[PDB]
DNA sequence: AAAAAAAAAAAAAAAA
DNA sequence: AAAAAAAAAAAAAAAA
RNA sequence: UUUUUUUUUUUUUUUUUU
RNA sequence: UUUUUUUUUUUUUUUUUU
């Protein structure tokens, strides 16, 4: 018995109609045929599309719009359907649906302008609602209606040629691992050996001052040149702590908190990072709250490192790669690194209005897409590095500190493609 | 060699009982939850706005083809996916002569021209909720661009064109809906720019808004606003539990009074008898002194604690087994000692902190796109990185620009598995009834807290809010 | 010889410029004139009430036929008269158990009794404005029989079954409709009795309210009052000249505060720009000191005339040329002196009373019906008698039961043309939104501004109350 | 052409619903045609029917009721339709309308079981929809949509065979002409002559004090008998006031206002109504500010006047017909009527119970229409009648008033027939 | 008046 | 403390 | 504010050290 | 209070007179 739909249409344009009217037909409880509907194509659906009219299709639905009025194959399906008709001695065979405004009635085929077409030029739930009202007007054979075959054929069909699929990938981070660190950090016995009001920023190697103990990891007699008053300094008098178990947080004393000796770690860290990158001779912008530190044009070979461009020229402005570096020692330890991008109007000089930067900036980042970025990132961290494989953050005469010149690696079972 | 898994996507139910990733999708094909049978749309504004306003109306009648449909699905109508007819007929409209913006409006006072403005709007608005016979269901209010950028804080206006309250904030839509609380009206702020910005053109002869590519999208989006403030549910869950209540803290600041008292909102989101679920604000607002404490007295954590297990239980008869409190901002013991005080044996507490703060970011090896939303790098037990922005294969583009920024999760207090809390914030992900977006950066239970408290922040004279989102987003 | 006159029958328009002098067929035909897309009707009551109720809106939602076709208009159902679908899915309701009116209907104190149930009425439908995302057009609140005849004045509770506030009055109806106005909900108060009596039987094992010949005729008025309540216009006038306000004045009685303080309300009609019309309650509510006053001071009938005037022109633009005030008593010169002040020249002020006092009857020769609804004895150029009840041709039956008694129209001051004003009370007896009637015994004005000043008077916190039809009847 | 329609439908039972799909088609732009569309009839319809079924009908609707489904013409018109189905060659020609839920689609007839029939059991508008729908389907003939011509054959059909029409008709009220009164109003000197502390009430002529005269209308000695002082008064110090004038209201003066004046009449003419009913030895029922009079059982031949009766017997109550009288002299002179109904239980006590009096009184007068109402009115005023056409207000020895038996006239030019 | 970890309000722009 | 010409609140009932 | 996202501006507070 | 209509109960005030 005849039982399936046949729906023409065009499908490099009229895919989204067709689409919903097959899948809201099948939904309502309706056997639905269509070319789109199945996945997939072999050199026998020209056979199978004319058995299926003379066969199996009961009935015919056309698409009727301004790509699909004049091709040659809907004209063809289209009289194949109309030969149906004669034999069939059905009048309501042919149902066409009007879907486009440009077309009027008085330029649709001519098979088609003796036939009354439902109008889907305004409302389309208005038109689905003729169609069904037509349809048990017709006794038109049905199922129970049920939703849930039309979702199944939506994910086979539909949206199945590109999902989400199981495959291992090798995956990078803006953190970078930290090799080493000195055996025991030193809390010297100053006193008034340090005058009181003295800043230790521009002392040589990193050093905070908590309670009355210089907190650093260097030697005592390292700080000579900046206090000539440290050169009779007993070692003795160091409470040297060993830094493993504090990584640990094994140690705690009431002298020292665990949480809070960890926390001058990490103002030491940020302060060698920022006497290193002042070694590596690199100019600086200030941020809000942080330091950005990019190149100038000229210190690198063509301004580029490796094959791999790092400064840029865009109309009068310069654009510049910065960083910024922040350690933390919470998830593991690591030099955590940012991106930031910066502009000058001659190389040199940095434009003092902030509106301005940020639209460069913006305009930049906005054709800037995944892999420019990482490639800079990545060379950036290679200039700064010390070794091939690290790079030393100098914080003593005899303590150094060595960090990963290669990003952290991370594994993820499940990525795609493109 | 650490490991990195990944959630399933979570999935949404829709009308029928049938289930779709893409809220778009899904309400294309199955349509929204309940049946809405029709829409009375209230116009108020200028009467030349009103043109544009029927215009973009008729315009979303018919359908609308984006630039790519593989990227965001075209939008075809309101009827045709909601189920619900609502065109440009019928709808009331009250007139808002040009004059009466210029008199307030080229006020040299920021506070006081936007205060006179919000007036404007609402006594007329009251006038026609009171007065008319007619039933309006939301009202579309219109208000120019020069008003847009002449009516908020830092707007300076022009010594050329200026012509001519303190206890209210300069934010003009934040107060106009705070105002309109006492009278329950849900409402819609619009400008003609976000209506059909085709008459605008800059100085070199383009709109300043380009919307041609995202035309469908913002129909979309805006139908579903609407919608969602007409009283209907476009969407609802299926993998949330029984018994699981989760409330979302969020802290504001409040300018008008001495110290900023550091108001306190929260958004609350259950399952009812069978197979409904609530999503409403539970918001009590909690003021705090001190400037900088974001930390709550005990008194009003026991206050607000209890205020929610109740609204819980005159909705379903029995205390919630296990309460997973959201905020992005940790919490001390002082809030936790009256929580556990209030709560009973049976309920499980936990508290869970959201944070975009740390900078971690991931780098593929290879490719101009970016990672799967819903992968989670487990820290530990007690915290996790999860990855609710980015690229998903279904709308084809990455959810963001640059690189994503995770979102840190950690359970500060309870036992809770991590694996379910992990999955459950992938989950609110996707309750954005005010932008019909395939998902969202964050849980919306903190987005739309947020949203609650800036608009409770913006009048003083609030006595018991309104704490259904109709009238706030 | 003296002589009758009759005014030819009034003609009330409806949808599509059509005219029918019957408003039940006129409705049946042409429908309403607005269009509702859908009424969404919100019950609240026993869950056993639900029942009562789904069954009735379902048998409603089918054609009912009466007793005699001519005599009254069968019901044909809901949607084929308003072109608007309402059934019972859904509707949102809220659970109220039989126990909770256990506790305060058993209560000795009339008026805390009442006060009780009113409450535990009100907070319930407020919370569920306040907190569901459902919108509600309408609320059907249901309440028992047991409670109705005893939550009213002077009704003694017997002493065996009594188990166990004074600012407000004991009558429910007025004060739960009056509580309800600072929220302006549109709600409906429903017995069971009045939803589907079979249930209910007799000593005798018959209905009380044996409503089988009249089920076509209920089916009929509920269904427009639901209909007035969603926001719908049912029909409207076509022989009301332009520039015509009438204005229509009611004195009550306050019991709660000391003295009776004679409260007055008032309520107006008049034309719009082109065809619309307005009906809406002009309310500001100025109370009279002395007992038995009834005759407001200067002061105040200056604000209630500016008021009025003003209400008109922002809507119109212009002052009213001729203000036709109605009131069922009459004036000093007191009221007057201040009207004229504050009138302009252009307008001309009249003022007519209406009284049902004077028992005039008339007696036909032969004949077991009753006179013609529209004639008119001229007593002379002053005065008047209408007789608005009594038997119309097109209903087969006198609108009253015993011999009808006539309208006594005086124009107290002013000119007037007599034929005019007689004219006017007839076109106005027609406008019962309440009530699907061919017509009423009074002109509307007078009937809605007693309802509206019956509804103001239970509740004395009122501060601008609303001033539309809808909250009120 | 064929433009018309034919709707089948059982006269007598189903014309509710034939009007109204008639209306309403009629109102959409359709040619319809129907036996209850025409008033009158004649013996030719017998052939129009069928003439326009073979010729002007373009289309059978039927109206599928269990009052239609085995009516013989029903049937008879239903072949008719058929054949012409049959000789048209047009399947969609018979659109049976089904109406009654009682009536399965098992049980309609044999000619319509094999046809689709349109559900109007449910919803009235989505049936009609329905057919719309069908009808713009099938390309029907039809013009331009105007309910006028629908609202034009509503009155010119519906309603039309009884509404208002002109005629003249007599009136009469519950007014009574008053023929004539006193030719002055006297105001005698008493002061002292006169006690202070004395009701006036009792006194045998209606009397009232106005200031510190007497306002009576009787001859200044006719008070001897209750004022025994009164004996000696000079006639000369009387006020006596042409009460024509009074009437006329031309008279004004300091010492009385003509309103005032006025206003003594008519308790005057109260009082001397309350005097003369007392002289007719009738009872007396106590009303909240008026007072009513009825009739025992026994004082009226069969408590029967005329051929009416006024007294009857109802279960173990007593119903009698009771009046009251009002004079009003702003309208006209007139003692105004009115009519009340009291109870008693044995026929010469009165139940004090005001509930069960007003539940008897409603119950005796739900089944009292309009012509027992004017009979037993008429018939007690005659009986009160002195004379054939009018009856007197003793108030004076030598002063009467007449008032007429008959009541007041009018003349109504509009009325009706049952 | 500094130091780092934590904090919200605000503007500018780009695509979704 | 009356008179009448007016005043509104309240309950009981029957059909519309 | 149809949005969402990504930044750039400031300011603040706590724990701690003088 | 779906109504409407018709009553019966009370009470009250004003203008006036002592």
């Amino acid at each position: 018995m005849r039982n399936k739909i046949f729906i023409s249409h065009a499908t490099p344009d009229d895919n989204d109609f067709t689409r919903w009217l097959a899948l809201k037909l099948i939904g309502l409880g309706y056997e639905v045929w269509c070319d789109i509907l199945f996945l997939d194509k072999g050199v026998d659906f020209w056979s199978n599309i004319e058995k299926v009219i003379r066969e199996d299709t009961c009935k015919f639905l056309l698409v009727s719009s301004s790509y699909s009025n004049q091709r040659e194959g809907v004209l063809k399906e289209l009289a194949v359907a109309a030969k149906v008709k004669k034999q069939l001695k059905d009048d309501k065979f042919i149902i066409p649906l009007a879907i486009d405004e440009q077309l009027s009635y008085d330029d649709i085929n001519i098979d088609i302008v003796r036939l009354n077409a439902i109008d889907f030029k305004m409302s389309w739930a208005r038109g689905l609602k003729d169609i069904l009202e037509a349809f048990e007007k017709q006794k038109v054979p049905k199922e129970v209606a049920d939703a849930s075959k039309s979702n199944l054929l939506y994910q086979q069909i539909f949206l199945h040629d590109k999902s989400v699929i199981e495959k291992e990938e090798i995956y990078d981070s803006n953190w970078l691992s930290i090799l080493s660190f000195p055996e025991e950090l030193r809390f010297h016995e100053y006193n008034w050996m340090l005058p009181k009001r003295f800043d230790v920023r521009e002392l040589t190697f990193p050093a905070v001052r908590y309670k009355n103990y210089l907190c650093t990891f260097a030697w005592a007699y390292d700080f000579t040149y900046h206090l000539p008053k440290t050169e009779t300094y007993h070692k003795s008098k160091t409470i040297r702590i060993p830094t493993e178990e504090i990584l640990s947080g094994s140690y705690d004393s009431n002298f020292i908190r665990n949480a809070e000796c960890k926390r001058l770690i990490v103002q030491l860290l940020n302060k060698a990072f920022e006497l290193r990158m002042k070694d590596k001779e690199v100019q600086e912008y200030e941020m809000s709250n942080k330091t950005a530190y990019w190149l100038e044009k000229g210190k690198l070979e063509k301004d580029k490192f490796e094959k791999t461009m790092l400064v840029g020229k865009q109309k009068d402005k310069n654009w510049h790669f910065a960083i910024s570096g922040a350690s933390k020692l919470y998830p593991f330890p690591v030099l955590m690194i940012s991106s930031h991008i910066f502009f000058t109007a001659d190389g040199k000089k940095l434009i003092d209005s902030s509106s301005v930067q940020h639209s460069s900036r913006r305009r930049q980042g906005k054709n800037w897409w995944n892999n420019t970025w990482r490639t800079k990132l990545l060379a950036f961290i290679k200039y700064l590095s010390d070794d091939d494989t690290s790079f030393y953050l100098e914080m003593g005469s005899e303590e150094k500190v060595f960090v990963s010149n290669e990003p952290v690696k991370f594994k993820g079972n499940v990525s795609y493609n493109i | 060699m650490k490991e990195l898994i990944y959630i399933e996507e979570p999935k949404i139910l829709f009308a029928h009982g049938q289930k779709c990733t893409d809220a778009r999708d899904g309400l294309a094909l199955f349509g929204p939850l309940n049946n809405l049978y029709g829409i009375k749309s209230g116009v108020i504004g200028t009467k030349q706005g009103l043109k544009i306003f029927r215009d973009y109306l008729d315009h979303i009648q018919k359908p609308i083809y984006n630039s790519n449909s593989i990227t965001r699905p075209m939008f075809p109508g309101f009827e045709a996916v909601f189920d619900c007819k609502w065109e440009s007929t019928g709808i009331t409209f009250k007139e808002v002569t040009n004059e009466d913006i210029g008199k307030f409006l080229y006020n040299s006072s920021t506070h006081k021209r936007t205060y006179d403005l919000v007036s404007l709007f609402i006594d007329k608005i009251i006038s026609a909720n009171k007065n008319e016979d007619e039933n309006v269901d939301v009202w579309f209010v219109i208000v120019p661009d020069e008003i847009y950028k002449y009516c908020r804080p830092n707007s300076v206006l022009p010594k050329e064109m200026v012509q001519t309250t303190y206890n209210y904030d300069a934010q003009f839509h934040d107060q106009f809906k705070a105002r309109l609380l006492k009278h329950t009206i849900p409402t819609q702020i619009f400008r003609e720019s976000t209506l059909a910005w085709r008459d605008f053109k800059n100085a070199f002869g383009l709109p300043i808004r380009d919307f041609s590519k995202i035309e469908g999208h913002l129909a979309w989006t805006i139908s579903t606003a609407a919608f969602y403030k007409a009283g209907g549910k476009p969407w609802k869950l299926s993998d949330v539990r029984n018994g699981v209540c989760y409330l979302g803290l969020v802290y504001k600041k409040v300018e008008k009074s001495k110290n900023p008292r550091n108001a306190c909102c929260a958004a609350q989101m259950f399952l009812d008898n069978g197979d409904g679920t609530v999503f409403k604000g539970e918001v009590g607002p909690w003021y705090n002194p001190k400037n900088g404490q974001y930390h709550l007295e005990p008194k009003e954590a026991k206050a607000l604690l209890s205020q929610s297990l109740q609204s819980y239980k005159e909705q379903i008869g029995e205390y919630p087994k296990e309460v997973f409190i959201h905020a992005k901002t940790r919490f001390n013991h002082q809030e936790w000692d009256a929580f556990l005080e209030v709560t009973p044996k049976e309920t499980n507490l936990v508290g869970v902190t959201i944070s975009k703060t740390k900078p971690l970011k991931l780098y593929k090896t290879e490719g101009d796109y970016t990672i799967l939303r819903g992968n989670a790098y487990v820290v530990n037990e007690r915290s996790a990185f999860l990855w609710t922005v980015g690229y998903v294969p279904k709308i084809q583009t990455a959810l963001s620009m640059e690189v994503p920024n995770p979102l840190f999760i950690e359970i500060n207090k309870g036992e809770a598995d991590i694996k379910q809390v992990l999955k459950d914030i992938l989950s609110l992900t996707k309750l954005n009834y005010n932008a019909c977006i395939f998902a969202d950066g964050e849980p919306v239970t903190l987005r739309f807290a947020d949203k609650i408290g800036e608009i409770l922040t913006a009048s003083t004279d609030i006595k018991t809010p309104p704490l259904a989102f109709k009238y706030y987003i």
